[PDB]
RNA sequence: GAGCUGUAAGCAAGCUUUGAUCCGGAGAUUUCCGAAUGGGGAAACCCACCACUCGUAAUGGAGUGGUAUCCAUAUCUGAAUUCAUAGGAUAUGAGAAGGCAGACCCGGGGAACUGAAACAUCUAAGUACCCGGAGGAAGAGAAAGCAAAUGCGAUUCCCUGAGUAGCGGCGAGCGAAACGGGAUCAGCCCAAACCAAGAGGCUUGCCUCUUGGGGUUGUAGGACACUCUGUAGGAGUUACAAAGGAACGAGGUAGAUGAAGAGGUCUGGAAAGGCCCGCCAUAGGAGGUAACAGCCCUGUAGUCAAAACUUCGUUCUCUCCUGAGUGGAUCCUGAGUACGGCGGAACACGUGAAAUUCCGUCGGAAUCCGGGAGGACCAUCUCCCAAGGCUAAAUACUCCCUAGUGACCGAUAGUGAACCAGUACCGUGAGGGAAAGGUGAAAAGCACCCCGGAAGGGGAGUGAAAGAGAUCCUGAAACCGUGUGCC
RNA sequence: UGAGUAGCGAAAGAGGGGUGAGAAUCCCCUCCACCGAAUGCCUAAGGUUUCCUGAGGAAGGCUCGUCCGCUCAGGGUUAGUCGGGACCUAAGCCGAGGCCGAAAGGCGUAGGCGAUGGACAACAGGUUGAUAUUCCUGUACCACCUCCUCACCAUUUGAGCA
RNA sequence: GCGAGGUGAGAGGUGCCCGUACCGCAAACCGACACAGGUAGGCGAGGAGAGAAUCCUAAGGUGAUCGAGAGAACUCUCGUU
């Protein structure tokens, strides 16, 4: 999910699908422990996904202020 | 570089200079590039998984970018390459004649 | 440490000399006595130079 | 902090297969979480009942690839001991 | 603008013209330790309290923020003690702290070896070193000066004066300055008299203090009086008061564009080389490319380019702001100061004939009919006005960044370090401190067969070359061998 | 070069069987021998993975090597009660203010830190290739907590806490 | 001092961090070495014995990381005369 996408959503909903990716970010994890996972490169995608919503999340904070 | 992965070029040094040939792949942080039917290597690999036979495989080896040159449209000869804006894009042209390359 | 409150008269370095002229290293050190004065406007005990308590504007408090 | 921050990656060893059998499932955890934190963890995610947790703090291990001489990062494994009357983890 | 997921091959899984990777501007995130600052601690660890938040029936657990010391300001309490004050508490502080560039600068403290053919004065040397303080520079600086002219006009630095004058167990040695020629140039603000207003001691029309005005000097100036005159032209944040904004121009931090030969032919693994012909050139810098390239590539000359941040300049805005004359009634013009004795230090100058400057100690002026200096001192003359402050430039230096240069090095050299080096190693520690570059144009890095457990080898293949096959360009000598012509 | 020389660092082995390309040297067996107030068992400091399993044999091992404290993989350390901290203090160390001192700093009060000491609740058995008062079985104990239960005492000479 | 709710018993519950492998009279620590050296503390059996002496043994541990011959001088450590 782009920036541009993750700023239509509200502060509550960014924080609910952080929420969401931190989860299948866990279960990617343990897929890669037990050697299950094979699209690997979702791992990387996920952790910048949980990075852009962080960024946007902070940038109204810092608005706000 | 000054030509590009699709581009037909001419070899104009080496062996294989005067042979033409389209660049399967660009290297461009060893400025070099794959020409097709050009500098062919026979590799000696050994049985793997992945390759289960082996053999000896004749494949291309890539030359240096400065060894080639991109045909002109309208001649076939070979010609250095300019850069013209055109609908906004940018795109190159053939010295040579004019006409876009790309 | 050795210092006047007021005027900043402090031990100095220089030589002793003998009649031979040999240097050595020594300190002259200021006349400093500790009496008791107004610093920032409430009585302590502090060294002041007997030089500086000369003229009797530096008033004992 | 969130649960699956605490929890890093099940520790899959024969001898982490055979405390599974005991009901004791064997986790990577976060090397500053303390033991009522995996608790926690492990409790939140799974949905399970933890009688208790027993932890242990693994050294870096010396390595070698080549000339390069280094460390392996250091471990914290938590053993988690479900309840008797509890839902099994799906490892 | 077409590839990309670094060294780093490799499989794997992916991303990317709906613009990735990559480059630059501005942001965000930024564990723990460290000044380290909640408290402790054997740095990178441990243990808290107070809010609020998550979680539990609750305890235990978790998250975020605050909580050092000193200093400044304010407020509230106010001991012995009456008022008070000390002390305590709370709040506000982009207040301090620590680091470094092994440089340059200014101070505090300050050696010795050494030289003197010994050595003590002296030298080395105010060096090294330690300490404090800085700043981009610092220090100095607007005459109590230089001098001895029908003078000069702040300081600093360079040349020169000059190895002179001088100093000196007159030994060893140390060693100016002014004039002259240059670089650069800039001057200012107070203190005091006095005036105005307010405050608290009434000392009771006096005095002290705090603001604002006034004022700034030497053949004296100012206050004070006079008459003038200005209150917005001139000045300005580099001193001369101090903040801010806009606009325009030129730079910096990414980039863009960019002329002309695969000319033919010859060797060759390959042509940039030879030979014979062209052509471009505001471009014949450079690097690369299979051998030596202005015309192959990246570029170069020239010409362009910036959303953003940033530097400089300019203009406006903005802000601030009277400065000339005449009079000598009085008043003011830097006090424990100048200066002197004693003891030291600094001056090129070693106590000397010893001016000049500074420190300790003690003594201690004059104050315009006054004071200082002109190398003891006095007189005369000349030049100046101390004991308050500020001040750019010319000057010094380079951890860095950008571009470039060298009759500088080329792997025992050049950095200690061309390579994962302040590493390995050594030392309890401070600290000491290495060795080690080269396959090939390209991995085309030797499929396959044979001996061998492997190592290693012989073929085969690749390559121009394998006696270029991995500390793989060349491959000297010592040294070690095999063969044998003569002895 | 010396030179195939000095040396190969106190010690009892022998044979049979095995493994392997290879065995005086590795494994197993038998008998023999050595230590036994230790050459046994536990545990500090210190070391820091040397531990266990599988594979390996270039180098290291004063020989050899199929073996190893060596190389390569993968694995292994479980605590309310043990030792240390969330307890206490000694020597000493640090030290708000403070005293002293050219600078740097020195000293020191309150207050802290600091075990080698004080205090302090868990035992027996079992188990793995590798941990065990830690895991498991049985049976305990200590501190704290209250959705609860029961009894008792008490709401200003009023229990109780301290 | 603090105080409207306490106290005792039961029942239910809570209990964090650090260390824990292995060597530790040793080839793993200090001695440059797989070095006849050094390394605190606990336990330390039997016979004969006063004993932790001494000799031989127990539990338990170990056979020592170059060997095979020969049995000259000489040197060393021993025994006898
Ligand atoms: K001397
Ligand atoms: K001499
Ligand atoms: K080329
Ligand atoms: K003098
Ligand atoms: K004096
Ligand atoms: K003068
Ligand atoms: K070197
Ligand atoms: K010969
Ligand atoms: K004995
Ligand atoms: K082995
Ligand atoms: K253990
Ligand atoms: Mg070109
Ligand atoms: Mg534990
Ligand atoms: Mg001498
Ligand atoms: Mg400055
Ligand atoms: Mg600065
Ligand atoms: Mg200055
Ligand atoms: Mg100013
Ligand atoms: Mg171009
Ligand atoms: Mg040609
Ligand atoms: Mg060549
Ligand atoms: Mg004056
Ligand atoms: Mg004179
Ligand atoms: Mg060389
Ligand atoms: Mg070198
Ligand atoms: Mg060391
Ligand atoms: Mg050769
Ligand atoms: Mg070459
Ligand atoms: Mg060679
Ligand atoms: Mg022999
Ligand atoms: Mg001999
Ligand atoms: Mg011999
Ligand atoms: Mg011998
Ligand atoms: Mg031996
Ligand atoms: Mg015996
Ligand atoms: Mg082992
Ligand atoms: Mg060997
Ligand atoms: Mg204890
Ligand atoms: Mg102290
Ligand atoms: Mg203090
Ligand atoms: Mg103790
Ligand atoms: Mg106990
Ligand atoms: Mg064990
Ligand atoms: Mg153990
Ligand atoms: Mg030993
Ligand atoms: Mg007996
Ligand atoms: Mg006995
Ligand atoms: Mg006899």
């Amino acid at each position: 999910m782009k920036a541009n996408e993750i700023r239509d959503l509200t502060t509550a909903e960014i924080e609910q699908k952080v929420k969401s990716l931190k989860e299948e970010l866990f279960n990617l994890r343990f897929q890669l422990a037990t050697g299950q996972l094979e699209n690997t490169a979702r791992i990387r995608e996920v952790r910048k996904a949980i990075a852009r919503m962080k960024t946007v999340i902070r940038e109204r904070e810092i608005a706000a202020n | 570089m000054h030509v590009k992965k699709g581009d037909k070029v001419m070899v104009i040094s080496g062996k294989d200079k005067g042979k033409q040939g389209t660049i399967l792949a660009a290297f461009p942080k060893k400025d070099r590039v794959l020409v097709e039917g050009v500098n062919m290597v026979k590799k000696h690999s050994k049985p793997t998984q992945a390759n289960p036979q082996g053999g000896i495989s004749n494949q291309e080896a890539p030359i240096h970018v400065s060894n080639v040159m991109p045909l002109d449209p309208k001649t076939g000869e070979v010609t250095r390459v300019g850069y013209k804006v055109e609908d906004g894009k940018k795109v190159r042209v053939a010295k040579k004649s004019g006409q876009v390359l790309d | 440490a050795r210092k006047c409150v007021i005027t900043g008269k402090k031990t100095t370095a220089g030589n002793n000399r003998s009649h031979a002229m040999n240097a050595s290293k020594r300190t002259w050190g200021a006349n400093l006595q500790k009496v008791r004065i107004l610093v920032n406007g409430k009585p302590k005990k502090v060294y002041v130079s007997a030089r500086a308590l000369k003229s009797g504007k530096v008033e004992r408090v | 902090k969130d649960p699956r921050d605490v929890l890093k990656r099940p520790v899959i060893t024969e001898r982490s297969a055979d405390l599974m059998t005991e009901k004791k499932y064997t986790f990577e955890v976060d090397v500053r979480a303390n033991k009522t934190e995996v608790k926690d963890a492990v409790e939140s995610i799974f949905g399970v009942k933890v009688d208790k947790v027993n932890i242990m703090n693994y050294k870096g291990k010396s390595k070698r690839v080549g000339r390069y001489t280094g460390m392996t990062s250091r471990r914290r494994k938590a053993i988690v001991k479900l309840t008797a009357d509890s839902k099994e983890i799906e490892i």
